[PDB]
Formats: C-alpha cells, structure tokens, sequence
C-alpha cells in the first residue's frame, strides 16, 4: 500500500518513492543523504478524515532509484510559490545534487 | 572506405528541431536530440550531464546548454556551467562557469533564456532562494546575481526591448528588469497585482507576443501582460471557458502548455475534462485555439497527450509533445492540421525548440 | 551492394545489412551519420575490431573494420549484436564485447560502424 | 512528527544479497548495481558504477569493490580510471585507488575484476588495446603490479586452492598462471600446453570453477579441463557436451556467464540453443543442461527462460540465471534445477549477477 502512488501521504510527489528503493517513507535508502529541504503538500487521510502536511524531502548524491515513479500534484503550485512546487529537484542544495529518490515525511495536522 | 569525422548536420539549419530528453530514468545522461521535422530523421545530439537546460542563440548560429557536473558525479566539487556548442558540427567550444545554484529542474522554456539582441543568457538560479543570473556570452561570465527577483521565478524576454525581461513574482505581479550594456541592472519596475496567487494560479508559461504576453490559470482563464509602453499595464481574468466548457470541467494542463501566434493573435493551449485539484499537469485531451483579439474559441482538435508544444512564427508551424512523440502541426489557418508524428524523438522531453529562422 | 550511401536506408540501417555481421552496438548511420562518416561531434576510434562478412549480391567474401564513433554518449538508435566469426578476447582484435573506443581521447561509445577494408 | 533521516544499514542480512550489474547500455555513463534480496524480490540498495562499471564484493563480505571510468566532463578533459571500495552494509564509498587509464571496457563477464582467493589483492584486466593485468592492493589502497607476461591472453581466473594464483586464457591456446607474492607483485609463473585450438574450437572464456580445476565449455559443444592441484597446471579435452540426437539438432552453448559448476555434485551447467552456426555463440538459452561431470554425461535439462548469463552458490545450493532484465533463482540441491521465483525488472541491461560471499 505504501509502495503506491495512491496512498494518502503521496499526494504531492514527483519522483520515485524511497520506501520502493531500499528505503522506507522516512529513511533514506543507504548511502543516500536526506535534503534539508523539501517541498511541501497538505494531504487528506481517507481513515480519519483530516488533512496532514506532508514534507517531500528527497535522498541525494546517488543516481535515479528508477522504482515506484510518481507524479502526483494534489495542490502543488508553481516556483513562484517556490516550497509548493514539485518540478524542481529538492536535492538542489546538498553536497551532491544528484537525485535519487522523495520520501513523504508526515510533519501534522494542517 | 575511411571513417572520418568533423561533419556538419546533414539537413539545413531550417529544417531543424531540438528535442530536449532529460532522461529522467538516468537523468545524469539528459542529453538534446536534434532531428529534421520534415521528415523525422535523427540528425544529431548534444549530451548535457545531469538535467541539462537548451536553447538556441537568437541568431541561429550556436547552441546554448547549462547543466550541472561533479568531478565524480555522485560525490566531489560541484560545477554548474553554460556551454556554447557549435550548431552546425555539434561540437563543444566554450565552458561559462556559473555559481553552484543554477536551477535543477523540468525544462520549462522560462529557466533558460536570453536577451532579445542576443547579448546575455538570462537563467533561473535557485539556491533555494531564487535570484536571476547574467551570463555575457562574447565575454564568457557571469555577470551577477539579480537579486531583486528574489521571491520570483522564470523569464519572460521583452521582445521589443534589447535586453529587458519580465518575471512572476509571489505577489501575482510582474518584475521587469532591464540591463545595462555590461549585464548589469540598470533599472526595474513592479507591475501591479495581476492575478491571485491563493484564487486562480497562472501557468508560468507565456503565450508571446512582441509587446504582450498572456498567461492561462489552473481554473482557465487568462491574463495578459502589456508592455508596449514605459510600464507593465496588466488585465485579466477573462475566461477560455464558455457554459458547456465549465459544465464539462474543462481546464488547462501540461507543462509548455501554451503558444502564440503573433501574425493572428491566436493562442494554443492544451485542455482537459473534469479538471480538478491536482490536474494541472495532466496530459492534453484536446488542443484549444483562441482568437485573444475577439476572446472566443476558433477550433479544438484532439491532443493527442501532449503536455508540451512550441511555435515557430516564421513557417507557421506548432509542435506538441507527449514525453516521446513530437508532432507537426501547418497552423496556418485557424484549424491546425496535423503533417505526422516523430516517434521514439525521447525518453522523457517536456521541451522541444525550433531552430531560429529570421526574427529580427 | 558496397555502396551504401546508394542503396536505400531503411536496408543499410538494418542489422541484416550484409556488412554489419559482427556490429555490436548502435548504427551510426541511424544516428546522424552514413555508414562511413561519424555523426557530427564524435570521433572515430583508431583501432576496431575486424573480420569478414559475404556479400550475397556479389558472392564475394570482404573484410570489415568495425570503428566506433567516440566522445559522445549513447545514441540508442538501430541497436544490433550480431556476431558472424566472432571471437573472445584472447583473439582480441576479432572480439566485440569490448569498447573500441578505448584509446580515443574520450572513450564514451557513440555508435558504431561497418568499414569496408576490402576482398578478404 | 516524524524527520526523514540516512545513515542506515541494508534492511537484509548479507546472507539474502545479490548483485545485478546493471551496464544500462542505451545510458552507459550511468551504469550501477542493484542489491535484491533473492529469498523475496525485494530491492536493497544500489552503487553508482558510472561509465561501464564492473562489481565484485570482497572475499570477506565486508565491501563491494567497483571498477569504473571518470572524465572531468564526462564526455571530455582528463580521464580517471578507478578501483573503488565501498561498505557492504551502508553502500557507503570509502575509497578510490587510481590505476592507469587502461582499464577494460567491455561487457561484464566475471574474468575481467576478479580477486586473488586470501582476498588480499584485486586482478584486472587491462586493454590499451594491448592487453596486461592489473593487480591492486586492498589494504595500501595502491595499484602494485603490471603483468605484462599476459600480453596477448584474456581474463582472470582465481586458483581456489591456492592465496594468491590466478590463471589467464591466452591466444596460444594455453594457459598462463601467474603466482603472486605478498606483496602483489609476481612471485613466479608457468604456461600450461595448448588446451584447444584457437581457430577450430574455441572455448568461451566463463570458466565452470572447482576448487583446484576449472572446465570450459566450446562454441562446438566440447569440454576443455585445466587442473590445477600442482603447480603445473594439467590440461585435457575435448569431451562432448553432445549426443547423437543432440548433434541431429545442431545443439551448442551460447550466453556469456554461460555455464556454473556446483562443486559438491561435479554438476555443471551450461546455457544451451539448438540450430547452433557461425554466429550464436551469444543466443539466448533454450535449455539450461546439467552434466555430470565425472561421467562426461548429461543427467538434466530444464527450459533456458532466454537466459545469457548465470552464477552458483555453493553453500546454499542455487542457480541464479538472468536474461538481461529478470533473474531467475533456482533450487539446486538435487540434479533437477526447481524454479524458486522470478525477480522481474531487476536490471535493464545486466549480463552478470552475484551472490553475497558467505564462504569467508
Ligand atoms: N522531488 C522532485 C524530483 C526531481 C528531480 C529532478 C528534477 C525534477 C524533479
Ligand atoms: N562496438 C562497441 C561495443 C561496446 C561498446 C561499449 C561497451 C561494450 C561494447
């Protein structure tokens, strides 16, 4: 369930997901580096009916997992509301840009 | 027989489109495909590392690449560059450093451009926080960093102005920017308010014009972008959307999603049905063409999935593409006709780009 | 029949093509280049490997040099492993499993081709 | 709340582990290895290879040993050819030992990066194109030696009875054994007699390896055998892989990690096709056949599921077999290879997969 683009935490990722790639929704696969920076998405649990906000830190300095794609925009918007925008590599500041993998980490309630 | 090297493309610079692959799948292997869209031959490629960026000079005469290279790809230095590559024999001439921030990102035609007399490349940094960079491409540097687009994203060129450019803001406004012969800011200005960040977020694509620029929103409407006179005058909504269009939810999606042609005033856009949260980038099921003088539609064809297209003003011509596929279009008349399809142009391209002819 | 730049494409960018009997990789005529011409920006390799491949039409036997074009990265198109009179590398210049590009100044592989040396 | 964090281990004990070296030929310059788990398909992990890359994992299980080409622009400046080690467990690089820039680039069969049996000194081969073996040394991180005897011969095959010997097939027919000392370079040497003919059967180079013999397998059909028990090395051959009514259908060999030995039984394995002529020796398996090889009899055959290339674990008793994209394990513990599961997409283009050592 996890391993799908239509679970409830992936609601903003475009990427490959880290739980299909050695990793699970908040570890990096090993070897890859967590981004101190993500994009951001709000969404909706379909168990308890609320709205969570989601952190989409991507894993960097090992090249493309290439398992799980997805590419899902539920609320994202573009670069000039720069941290709800998902068509920009979220490794971009870490010592090795290379993207590899996004996870979805839960931050809370909206 | 003796293989030799040292070619040129074998079809006419006319003849040629560059079809941007980022190779997603193995993305430190992006690489542009040139190909004749005539007949959909493979003419050629020019490899561009880890997300490449492309375009071509405003003269025709070289190609322009940014990337990004680590001295051991996955670990070591750092250095993001501008390259200046020959167009004619695909080779390699002159690296451009640039500080380590240029953006990574899909080929959105605004992250990567140039002054309209072809003296500067005008590029997205992001660090993440966003500033515009400069290149001086006869001097081969950088400039620096335009800081006050702070907060902004994309470029939009003035294509009435030798080297001003506009970009969108978090405010819903537009910065213009205007350089001095050295590169440098020499003055900006702000526009107002023009569309609603949190109410109908625009596309940052443009559909442009020589002293105009208009824009389509996540909800179909659109919004333009005059800048004809001293300041940025700027309108907007009207909608794409007539009663059986907004009974059916239909919406604007893709990624270079939009196009102009001047001589007409008509603006291509790609739409789909039940449109809702989270399909602002869905594939086209249908092309749209509006006429933006009289603000009605003039035709709709099938999509054929496209997400990405580009216009070429000088032959009258549209491409669209589907990641894959490019298409040729004859948009010479209000209907757009449909001349074939080049199959298999890329793995994963968002971006394909004509091979300037004229523009003066 | 040893004149591909005459004969029509779609036959020279096959990997039936008679000569391309021992080609492993990726055509250079379907990349931008002709049997005999590098696609633009890439470099022939100075070193190949070899052998010979019957010409059908003419019933004679010729040797071919199979160069790569070199210093640019894949070109993915027209992808053939054929491997008439092939060897291992212990008869090293009859064997394909190699990068013939290996000595170029840069080694990345590009295409490859099928040189007509001459009657074996 | 929860914080997304790295520094962890591979989720599997090393005793699941096994290797596909992905070349990804349509993207070479991003080659890597993938890390499943054989017991249920699941993926572990992977190491960057860049250009080409070539894996082996130490003797000891402790790291993964990779062989890979860098240019400072990928596609041009200055060339270095590398042995890298990496942590088994983090999938961590630790280490990068320069060799000259003559490495092998080439398909991954097991003979070009080997290591010698006491795990001390990593083997490979070497083409300039002039062919020579390179023998690096784990603990001073050094490149040390340069075996030049073995111009004109190809790929490394350890001496399981033996620390630090290594034989190499050579262009006379023969075989080269080169016997290291502690300190990596050539302790002595011996040449064997002609095995086979060069011209008229010539062996493929994937040795079906014993303890203190190796038997290869021709593109005929036949079996050459080298026993290594003294420090002369014994050769002798031809036997048939073949029948009466296997010769009616043209049956020969045909992969590239083409054949296994399980050392316990003395059952070989080998990739096999019928309509065999010039020019399959790469075919894809029809059968997988098993041979007794004391007999010189044939005891199995089970369908090849277009297998290229294979790997044995002795301890464990499987067959790994692979057709470029999905690995097969197979149940090997009794003459009849059982089918286990398919790992479906494992690599796009891999000819080699490995096991984790358990052995020590
Ligand atoms: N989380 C986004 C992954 C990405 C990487 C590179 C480029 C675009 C997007
Ligand atoms: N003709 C070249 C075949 C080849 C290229 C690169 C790597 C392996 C083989």
């Amino acid at each position: 369930e996890v391993n799908s683009c239509d679970y409830w935490r992936h609601c903003a990722v475009d990427g490959f997901l880290c739980s299909c790639c050695g990793g699970t929704t908040t570890t990096c696969p090993p070897g890859s580096t967590p981004s101190p920076i993500s994009w951001i998405g709000t969404c909706h649990n379909p168990h308890d009916g609320k709205d969570y906000l989601i952190s989409y830190h991507d894993c960097c300095g090992k090249t493309a997992c290439g398992r799980c794609q997805c590419n899902t925009q539920t609320r994202e918007r573009p670069g000039y509301e720069f941290f709800l925008h998902n068509d920009v590599n979220w490794c971009m500041a870490n010592e090795n840009s290379t993207f590899h993998c996004t996870t979805s980490v839960l931050v809370g309630l909206a | 027989e003796v293989l030799t090297g040292g070619h040129s493309v074998s079809a006419p610079q006319e003849n040629r489109i560059y079809v941007m692959d980022s190779v997603f799948m193995h993305l430190t292997e992006s690489r542009v495909h040139v190909y004749d869209y005539t007949n959909g031959k493979f003419l050629g490629m020019v490899p561009t590392a880890f997300n490449g960026h492309v375009q071509v000079s405003n003269d025709g005469k070289k190609i322009y690449t940014m990337t990004t290279y680590h001295e051991r790809i996955t670990r070591g230095k750092r250095s993001d560059v501008v390259e200046v590559w020959d167009a004619d024999k695909l080779t390699f001439e002159k690296e451009i450093s640039l500080p380590p921030k240029r953006v990574q990102g899909l080929n959105y035609d605004g992250l990567f451009r140039q002054t309209t007399d072809g003296k500067f490349i005008v590029l997205q940094n992001a660090s993440p926080a966003t500033s515009i960079g400069i290149v001086d491409v006869a001097k081969g540097d950088y400039v620096e960093d335009v800081t006050a687009a702070a907060g902004c994203w994309s470029v939009i060129p003035q294509p009435n102005r030798p080297r001003s450019f506009m970009t969108i803001c978090g405010d819903g406004g537009l910065l213009t920017i205007n350089l001095g012969e050295d590169g440098k800011v020499a003055s900006q200005s702000r526009s107002k308010q023009m569309f609603s960040v949190k109410d109908d977020p625009i596309f940052i694509a443009p559909a442009l014009d020589k002293d105009k620029a208009h824009f389509v929103s996540y909800y179909g409407n659109v919004y333009s972008a005059d800048f004809s006179g001293d300041e940025v005058k700027v309108d907007g909504p009207w909608s794409l959307l007539n009663d059986e269009d907004k009974a059916k939810n239909w919406v604007p999606g893709g990624y270079n999603l939009v196009g102009l042609h001047r001589a007409s005033g008509r603006m291509y856009v790609f739409m789909h049905p039940d449109g809702k949260e989270g399909t602002h980038k869905f594939p086209a099921a249908e092309i749209w063409v509006m006429d933006t003088k009289t603000k009605q539609r003039v035709a709709r064809i099938p999509g054929r999935d496209a997400l990405s297209m580009t216009i070429d003003q000088q032959r009258n011509l549209m491409l669209t593409l589907d990641g894959g596929n490019v298409n040729v279009y004859d948009i010479s008349q209000p209907e757009p006709k449909l001349l074939r399809t080049i199959e298999g142009a890329a793995e994963a391209s968002l971006q394909v780009q004509f091979h300037p002819v004229g523009g003066t």
